[PDB]
């Protein structure tokens, strides 16, 4: 009945895409690592006083499933591009996701948020200023999250919905 | 790419990795429930092409001749 938003969570293996999604959907932290092939979760939420349906697609970071990107990139209406603050390679990998979204959408115009996850951990190897500068180079917001503490989780997903609403 | 089955549930779908087709339907159900529901409501699996019939959870994936199933609460319908 209501408006549905197809949000897609992308990023390298192990950065916490599934944990972020389950913390949003079920208010629960998944401690174990079970690598994703693909999973979707639908939930009714209120954002800025307006009810809507989130359809969140949790995608594979493992390169063996990279062929599926084309499909979900075409129909995704907003993207969380997730890296982990203790994993510099996951930060380097962000650009590859953006470029594939460009090949199938013919632009990067799509709403996107750069998400630096695992900010509850003490040891960081991606500098905050480096992530802020990357997001600025893309013209998108940067949000620091922890799927463990729920810090920033609603802000990350709700920012996408706000950006879609304001097109 | 590993083999996997598609499980359609009340609030989305899950792709469940399987090592081979000798896995039982019970194992697949348990994995699908744990991921989508977490930690007693009971569930069945149905072949996509055969609504309202529970698959035998003791049978193998290979015996189903199907790669897509619906996860349904036992007191409900797809
Ligand atoms: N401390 C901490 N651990 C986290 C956080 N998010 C995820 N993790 C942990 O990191 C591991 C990988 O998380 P998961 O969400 O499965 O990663 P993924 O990005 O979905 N991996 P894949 O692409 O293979 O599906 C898990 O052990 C999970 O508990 C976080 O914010 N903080
Ligand atoms: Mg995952």
């Amino acid at each position: 009945s209501m408006t549905e938003y197809k949000l897609v969570v992308v990023g390298a293996g192990g950065v916490g895409k599934s944990a972020l999604t389950i913390q949003l959907i079920q208010n629960h932290f998944v401690d174990e690592y079970d690598p994703t092939i693909e999973d979707s979760y639908r939930k009714q939420v209120v954002i800025d006083g307006e009810t809507c349906l989130l359809d969140i697609l949790d995608t594979a970071g493992l390169e063996e499933y990279s062929a599926m990107r084309d499909q979900y990139m075409r129909t995704g209406e907003g993207f969380l591009c997730v890296f982990a603050i203790n994993n510099t390679k996951s930060f380097e990998d962000i650009h590859q996701y953006r470029e594939q979204i460009k090949r199938v959408k013919d632009s990067d115009d799509v709403p996107m948020v750069l998400v630096g996850n695992k900010c509850d951990l003490a040891a960081r190897t991606v500098e905050s200023r480096q992530a802020q500068d990357l997001a600025r180079s893309y013209g998108i917001p940067y949000i620091e999250t922890s799927a463990k503490t729920r810090q920033g989780v609603e802000d990350a997903f709700y920012t996408l919905v706000r950006e879609i609403r304001q097109h | 790419e590993s083999l996997f089955v598609r499980i359609n549930a009340a609030h989305g779908f899950s792709l469940i990795q399987v090592d081979n087709t000798k896995v039982t339907m019970k194992e697949i159900l348990l994995k699908a429930v744990k991921r989508r529901k977490g930690s007693g409501p009971q569930y069945r699996l149905e072949k996509q092409s055969e609504p309202n019939v529970a698959v035998d959870l003791d049978s193998t994936l290979e015996s189903q001749s199907a790669w897509e199933f619906c996860l349904v609460r036992e007191n409900s319908s797809r």
